[PDB]
RNA sequence: AAAA
RNA sequence: AAAA
């Protein structure tokens, strides 16, 4: 929509073009001599620096972003299919996608475990919320997830003291779910 | 409550009677004649008589000068005292009905009378005239009806049950329901159908004969209209089966009804209803509950949607019968690759219209897919396909479905690893740092049906971890599941049956299988397939 | 030559008299009931002959025990002796036909006569009995005829034009045209109307009363044939104005040719004919000679296409009638863009499928394509449309067809440089090194309606550099056209109409006008559209 | 991992 | 460049 996206797009556009170029041999007619190219690349890359300065002010509205503590696919009573996507993040990524979803305050906690809230506000300095409700996924939605790497034994919660270590040996897990469809 | 009578005349003894009306016999007039005694009546109805007699000539002389014919004097005397208290009564001549000329000069002056008519109702007292005449006119009237319709009854005064004028509409009635049957029967309209299906609902609502509501006339209809919209209409065979299966509910319960009941001709309703029975339910296979198997492809899913294509051609619905016919084939790649639960996913149904029994399969794809080109984009840029060569591929490709649905259930599409597994998780190697998964809603019947198979193929991989859940499937479904509380990792390509909660407890409860019994009955209980694609 | 006659038992006074067939009235039969002399005549032919009376049992009993009836007594001993050279004489009985019930009872009883017969014809011989009996019967014949089909006559003796007995066949006939006409006049269905039209024409031809070769009721049945199996299966617009446009002619010749011949019921046949007349072509866009602009899209085949999916819509093919609704856009598109060029290429109709009046066009041509894949995917994937949604739609969709067809008849899409040139040659730019090429085989129509154009719109580049050719295309077509033997270079988008030899002289030679006449006579002059897409 |  |  605004200015910024069309700037984005145009910018790619024309580095396209030229990459092309490079990337193509120029065959079919469509060179690029070195010093052109030289200059392209750094009109770019003032251009990146203009874009780089709207994009670090602009409140990148992410939306709703759930906060589970297992990596399911629940999707609407609604619906009766669902195309899911997911990632595997290390503890800064996760860090810094939760972080940022209380700031822009899109976070809808799903954790219904207080053991969780103890690890998560020990091991990322942030306080979540307890909450044992059902979410489900629109298209579109994302969460954040935190799981163990392991299946115990049916009732069994770790103490904040166990799930350390389990922290320590890459046994806590952290996850991004997309919903694609 | 404007009304006009026709006649013939004829050259007899015309005798003073007593006439009446069947349907209200307490009232009787003194006429030598059926349409006199007719217009008396109606006129004590408060209502608008007039009457046309067709004289042939020879009647209009041989009978009506000579004043040495006692009875002829008698008729014409009567006549002009018909004035009366206000009835119209004025003939047109015919000829004797010789030959085609002739009888076709009579049904030209039954035209200008029934077009110059500004009345409600036309009776039909085929009584006089020589019935040589009246054959002709109760069918003219069918003719006529069906090509300005204001309304009709045919009446004959009988002399000999002394005497009561008889309606005698029923004879048109069986040539209207002529025309209802057959444009059904070799066209499925439901048109014409659903008025009498209406009409003999509203008497017996009327008069309390037969049970509405075990009749259920109202849904017998309305249902017929649906299912004769999805067949015109290229429409989800879900649709198509759900109409059918409540079709057949419907009918059973009207066929219960019916008994003769104690004016709502019984035989031809019959006689339809059974050309459903024959032509639409008899061929179709519903023992397989295919309502019941909505969301995925399955090979009697195919067979119900063979014999739809079937009938399809039987009722000259070709062009429908070609596109069903390129979706049932996808269907089928569907089931023979084991993409079966991709059924309603437009998406792979698409990748699947690009992307020695499968090339038997592949072939038969390619060629449907041009035939129902040929069709859905109106044979432009010279790709027509006109009908003779269209059923005559319809046919070829009937029956190598059929060869191919055989040779088809002996091949045991080698379900790979299936994880059984009880919670709707996304779980990947260490090895991998992203997926994509696909999940769908299993009904309790596809989850059923695909765990069975994948136990009798040994393909199932239980991490089924509680034993209640063992339980549960062990006496809701009659199969033995191994209790293996285990990790698993989707590789790609795998696939999962899930049996999990729809609600979420409190945390660590484990519901006994007396509470997942009891959460099924109130659909807390949900089936998935899961497959990761990526 | 095996015959089952059926007729009523009555109580009047059966006469003994003299009963010929009209058909062969020579022979006479000295009988005193019709079914009787009937039966004689046609043992008479050497045919196996059997009869079946349907007597009510006050009938049974107080005619035919009463020896004190004169007579009756005559009647019964004339029955006896019916035995004679060997007739099969029987009865059941019949109710009054006093009420449903009982009317009911005779049509089983005329049922199980029907069935149980192993013979060829059937002749109901409606003379004797209680009238009342004989109209309901009539009509009961048609619903059994098309409800085994073996043989019907109906006849009747008529006592006082004496005696012959008069086929009524007819009776029934009219109502058999009745459901032809009305299942054609609601349905477009031909086959019902195709046996009365071979029908006549087989009399005709076998007595000489019209002249077929002008009625060619053989080219009118099969082009009706053919009509409706491209309006059933979607069909190119060039076959469907073909159709049409032959079916015009055969039917003016054979109009003229009816002329009330000198048995061939003549209104019915005419009733019919005006229906076409009416219903088909009547709403159809002929004097655009559409057949003569079978390569291009235009305007006026836009009209004459939105009309049959009018028609489609009148007789209940609505999936097909969307079909040629996202054609006919495609249509509207090509031309909207100047590609109407593009017509018949399938290439350029799905780079088209996917690639304020232009907006309006645009989201219309989304939305119908979205209706279009409802239907021709089967509902698939839950994409179903269901018909009074798709009908909705359909008639939305054609009052906006009408809004943009009369703005566009106002924008005159403003026609760039189009060169006319005298070779089908591909020269480009001395700047360029390569070009892609569409070349368009043009009709003398097409040609001549894009150069008037090009003219109106003054964007012709004439490069026709012979003067002959001037004179030619001024002379035949009545258009001036530069003479400038120049070269031209096709810019990527240019367009060229050609008009070219379609021969290879000798060299140097130029053909004069009159020789291009002559060329064009036997066909040696082509017109080309030459377009570059590269 | 019937929502670590 | 009505097939330089």
């Amino acid at each position: 929509d605004k200015e910024l996206p069309k700037k984005i797009e145009e910018l790619l556009k024309n580095v396209k073009g030229w990459r092309n170029s490079v990337a193509h041999g120029g065959r079919a007619n469509t060179s690029i001599n070195q010093k052109t190219l030289e200059e392209n690349l750094e009109n770019a890359l003032s251009m990146i620096d203009e874009i780089l300065l709207s994009m670090k002010d602009l409140k990148v509205n992410s939306k709703k972003i759930y906060l589970l503590n297992s990596t399911i696919m629940p999707i609407p009573k609604d619906n009766q299919e669902g195309k899911f996507y997911i990632l595997k993040l290390t503890k800064n990524e996760f860090k810094v996608i939760l972080e940022n979803a209380i700031k822009d305050d899109v976070l809808d906690s799903a954790i219904g475990a207080e053991s969780v809230i103890e690890f998560i506000k020990d091991k990322f300095e942030l306080t979540v919320p307890l909450k044992r409700k059902e979410i489900y996924f629109e298209k579109g939605e994302s969460a954040l997830v935190i799981k163990l790497e392991k299946r115990p034994e049916e009732g069994k919660i770790y103490t904040k003291e166990e799930m350390d270590f389990m922290e320590e040996n890459n046994l806590i897990g952290y996850y991004y779910i997309y919903r694609e469809g | 409550k404007k009304i006009l009578i026709v006649s013939f005349l004829g050259k007899g003894r015309y005798y003073e009677t007593f006439y009446y009306s069947i349907e209200h016999s307490e009232k009787m007039v003194k006429k030598r004649l059926s349409p006199l005694a007719n217009a008396i009546l109606e006129k004590e109805n408060g209502n608008d008589v007039e009457i046309i007699f067709f004289v042939t000539n020879e009647v209009k002389n041989e009978f009506l000068y000579d004043e040495n014919n006692e009875y002829a004097k008698n008729i014409l005397n009567e006549l002009n005292e018909i004035k009366n208290y206000g009835i119209k009564v004025s003939y047109r001549d015919i000829p004797k009905g010789k030959n085609y000329e002739e009888l076709e000069i009579i049904m030209e002056e039954i035209e200008k009378l029934l077009l110059d008519f500004k009345g409600n109702k036309v009776i039909f007292d085929l009584t006089h005239g020589l019935r040589h005449m009246a054959i002709f006119t109760s069918s003219t009237v069918f003719y006529f009806k069906n090509l300005n319709k204001l309304e009709m009854k045919i009446v004959y005064g009988a002399y000999e049950i002394g005497v009561p004028i008889l309606d005698i509409t029923q004879t048109l009635e069986l040539s209207d329901l002529t025309i209802a049957l057959e444009e059904f029967e070799r066209y499925g309209i439901t048109e014409r159908m659903i008025i009498v299906l209406k009409n003999i609902q509203k008497i017996v609502a009327k008069n309390k004969l037969c049970n509405l509501n075990e009749l259920k006339f109202s849904s017998l209809s309305r249902e017929l209209k649906l299912f004769e919209e999805l067949l015109k209409i290229p429409s989800p065979p879900e649709k198509i089966a759900n109409s059918i299966y409540k079709i057949n509910d419907i009918l059973e319960s009207s066929i219960r009804e019916f008994k003769l009941c104690s004016l709502f001709f019984i035989k031809p309703i019959q006689k339809f209803l059974v050309d459903f029975q024959k032509i639409v339910l008899e061929k179709l296979p519903l023992d397989k509950k295919i309502n019941k198997y909505s969301n995925i492809a399955t090979l009697e899913k195919v067979e119900f949607m063979k014999n739809i294509i079937k009938l399809l051609i039987n009722w000259k619905m070709y062009s429908e019968a070609v596109i069903h016919l390129r979706e049932l084939l996808i269907d089928i790649k569907l089931i023979e690759n084991g993409k079966y639960f991709y059924y309603n996913n437009k998406d792979f149904r698409e990748k699947y219209w690009m992307y020695e029994l499968p090339k038997k399969i592949e072939e038969l794809l390619k060629n449907v897919k041009g035939w129902r080109n040929s069709v859905a984009h109106g044979g432009r840029a010279n790709t027509s396909i006109n009908q003779k060569t269209l059923e005559e591929n319809l046919e070829n490709a009937l029956s190598m479905i059929d060869e191919i649905l055989l040779s088809m259930k002996d091949l045991k599409v080698n379900s790979k690893k299936i994880y059984l597994l009880n919670s709707t998780i996304m779980p990947i190697p260490k090895d991998n740092q992203e997926g994509k998964f696909y999940i769908l809603k299993l009904t309790k019947n596809e989850f059923k049906v695909i765990l069975e198979n994948a136990i009798k193929d040994d393909v199932l991989d239980s991490a089924i971890g509680a034993e209640s859940v063992i339980e549960f499937i062990k006496d809701k479904f009659e199969l033995t599941v191994p209790l293996k509380r285990k990790e698993i990792y989707f590789e790609k390509g795998e696939s999962a049956l899930v049996i999990k909660l729809e609600k979420r407890p409190e945390e660590g409860k484990i519901y006994t299988k007396e509470e997942m019994d009891f959460m099924e009955e109130n659909n807390l209980i949900g089936y998935y397939y899961i497959y990761r694609e990526g």
